[PDB]
């Protein structure tokens, strides 16, 4: 998967 | 890095968006709601510079 | 019931209302980016698209 | 102290 997608945004 | 997403991390992402989203109204919401807390700060702060200046007035 | 803060205690509640206001900014600021990345799966999606109907109509 | 200032909203 790539890196910067909406999840990965932690919160 | 395969850009081709699946269903499953499709909907994961979609759903990501909305806690996204949701957190950031729940924290313009709070933030809101403190304003009213804080105006009734300032607004004690006034009730008392206008306390003094009767108090000062009212003793000649 | 009182709400006259102290000097301190203003200054920490300004002080919070930008921090929350900067939380605010950088999830926003964030999520921009993330559908920056998002749109490339999209697209992904829609060159994935091409190839089998290019695919499809190359054996029709 | 009064309840729900700014700070009080954790983060």
């Amino acid at each position: 998967v790539p890196p910067g997608l909406p999840s990965s945004v932690y919160a | 890095i395969d850009h081709r997403l699946t269903d499953r991390e499709w909907a994961e992402e979609w759903k990501h968006l909305d806690h996204l989203l949701n957190c950031i109204m729940d924290m313009v919401e709070k933030t809101r709601r403190s304003l009213t807390v804080l105006r009734r700060c300032q607004e004690a702060d006034r009730e008392e510079l206008n306390y003094w200046i009767r108090r000062y007035s009212d003793a000649e």
